[PDB]
């Protein structure tokens, strides 16, 4: 129910999840909920608001929030939120694809080489 | 230039020399005497345009080297030169040269391996 | 009725062969060998020529029974590829020889049907109600010469230019989504017309390149060299065991 | 002055440096097709004086030692990496 997509199993199944001392685990599955946050609040996101910050993240605003704010290089926008300006970071990698193919066809040429 | 006939003596006495297919390194016997030949020839132009800066009188800039910095000036520039052009005009280059091999090389793969099998197979079984 | 007519035709081809001097209805079945078989499609001017010695059988017939006798001759000049019916017959003097009518009207929308201007079919539609008649009968003789005159005007107003949105080169017919767009996605169909139509811009666009011997020749061959490669498999098979 | 791309010049430096207008900088180029040094293909849906090859200059002798940067890298680096490809094509000597 993890990888179904349920975050809030979690909070479900911490109604019983002691479980002699099942709760530093659980602790670090809060972690394993936050940091992925880290990862997934805005993966090929639009924007999120601080509604969404009080959804997906929990316990409204500590300063565990504004820190991931201020830990990622994020923009906090006015009740706003972004990534980045463009969230990618101008994608075009080479803009010339075609000289690393003309080393293609210099070790690849040679293998034509050698053999027939 | 070479006129007429006259290789009844010529390349009786090559005595050594191949007719190359090119493409089996003449080519690049052409490679290090264009660019080994006519780098040196550069430096030979840097000899030019050096010891001409340094000692070089009047035809330092009589009338051809400006003139043919216009003919430097193709393509000398700075960083890489930056042919934006070219680029997608190699991938309609290497768009022909790719596909040829590709599909004509899986050709030669027929070629090869057709053939080589069957012929293989009858040396190696129909020895028996 | 190409099937009553055609059992009229094997009943003329040896019926009417054993009638001594039958000249009257002879020129008949001539017109009958122009219509049936201009509508087995014979010949183009055969049948024509079925009309045309046709034409000369009827003298002493009937006047109102004679100007019905050379409807489907003007009509096959107006059949005559090239609409050449104004400048030789209803000009020349057989339309102002008899009490020809209809045949004035086929003057002037022969003529301004010429002129490559439409103006002429949607106006004389009208005028051609009486010529239009057995809407089931004729149903070629002018639907061959105007919808040959759509694809005309169409090769008048989008040959000249490849790319332009649907409205404007259809504000020369003035509707802008009923058939013309039918008539040229079945002009890619027919490939007289080789671009891309659209609706949510509504922009048309012409363009090809078909032709790569370099994939078609050099795959195709090589699918005949994996058959040609399946057929040695058998030599393999056969060297084994 | 500037060797490098973005040959496809805006008028802007045309405009404000040449002392020129936007409806003339064609003529400007029109009359200089008449006078044939540059014969550059001007964009006219970005008006965009595009640069082709030119009667460049007629003495820096600051860049006849400053060239060294062109030549002599034309030199080791088309020789260099002449020696690239000649070093990979190396053992097919044969």
């Amino acid at each position: 129910y993890l990888m179904e997509g349920s975050y809030n199993k979690v909070f479900l199944a911490k109604g019983n999840i002691p479980a002699e001392s099942y709760t530093f685990f659980i602790d670090i599955l809060l972690d394993t909920i936050r940091d992925e946050i880290a990862g997934c609040i805005e993966k090929a996101y639009e924007k999120i608001l601080f509604t969404e910050a009080t959804r997906i993240l929990f316990f409204n605003t500590p300063k565990k929030m504004t820190d991931y704010a201020k830990k990622r290089g994020w923009v906090l926008g006015p009740n706003n939120y972004y990534s980045f300006a463009s969230q990618q970071q101008k994608p075009e990698d080479t803009t010339i694809p075609s000289t690393e193919l003309a080393k293609q066809v210099i070790e690849y040429a040679r293998q034509l080489e050698m053999i027939v | 230039g070479a006129e007429e006939a006259e290789e009844v003596g010529v390349e009786h006495l090559l005595r050594d020399i191949k007719d190359t297919t090119v493409g089996t390194l003449s080519q690049r016997i052409t490679n290090q005497v264009h660019g080994l030949k006519g780098l040196n020839s550069k430096l030979l132009d840097i000899r030019s345009y050096l010891e001409k800066v340094a000692t070089g009188k009047l035809p330092i800039n009589h009338q051809i080297i400006y003139q043919l910095q216009d003919v430097f000036n193709l393509l000398p520039d700075v960083s890489l030169q930056e042919f934006v052009k070219a680029f997608y005009l190699k991938t309609n280059d290497q768009m022909v040269v790719v596909y040829l091999a590709s599909l004509i090389r899986s050709v030669v793969a027929l070629h090869n391996l057709i053939n080589n099998k069957i012929a293989n197979r009858d040396a190696e079984k129909k020895e028996g | 009725n190409l099937p009553k007519a055609r059992a009229a035709l094997t009943s003329a081809r040896t019926t009417a062969n054993a009638i001594y001097c039958p000249p009257k209805l002879q020129a008949t079945l001539d017109m009958q060998s122009g219509i049936i078989h201009a509508a087995e499609e014979k010949d183009w001017k055969t049948a024509y020529s079925y009309f045309y010695e046709a034409f000369e059988g009827y003298d002493s017939i009937d006047s109102p029974k004679a100007i019905t006798s050379l409807k489907y001759m003007l009509l096959c000049k107006i059949m005559l590829n090239t609409p050449e019916d104004v400048q030789a017959l209803v000009s020349g003097k057989l339309a102002l020889r008899y009490a020809g009518r209809q045949t004035e009207a086929l003057k002037c929308v022969a003529q301004a049907s010429k002129n490559r201007s439409l103006a002429d079919f949607e106006k004389a539609l009208t005028d051609y109600r009486a010529e239009l008649r057995d809407d089931p009968i004729i149903s070629t003789h002018l639907a061959k010469l105007y919808d040959n005159l759509l694809e005309q005007n169409l090769i008048r107003v989008i040959e000249p230019f490849s790319r332009v949105q649907i409205e404007h080169i259809s504000s020369l017919i003035k509707l802008s989504k009923a058939d013309v767009e039918r008539k040229l996605s079945q002009m890619i169909l027919d490939k007289k017309f080789h671009g891309i139509l659209d609706q949510g811009e509504g922009v048309l666009i012409i363009f090809d390149e078909p032709p790569v011997d370099k994939t078609y020749e050099a795959a195709l061959e090589t699918i005949q060299n994996m058959s040609k490669v399946v057929d040695s498999l058998y030599n393999k098979a056969k060297k084994l065991t | 002055t500037r060797p490098a791309n973005h040959r496809q010049l805006t008028f802007e430096e045309i405009a404000k440096s040449a002392k020129i207008t936007v409806n003339e900088v064609e003529l400007l180029v029109m009359k200089a097709l008449s006078v044939g040094l540059v014969k550059g293909s001007i964009d006219e849906v970005d008006k965009r004086v595009h640069m082709t090859w030119v009667q460049p200059r007629v003495l820096d002798l600051q860049q006849i030692k400053g060239m060294k940067d062109r030549l002599e890298f034309w030199c080791t680096d088309v020789k260099s990496m002449e020696m690239l490809v000649e070093h990979q094509a190396h053992d097919i000597l044969t």
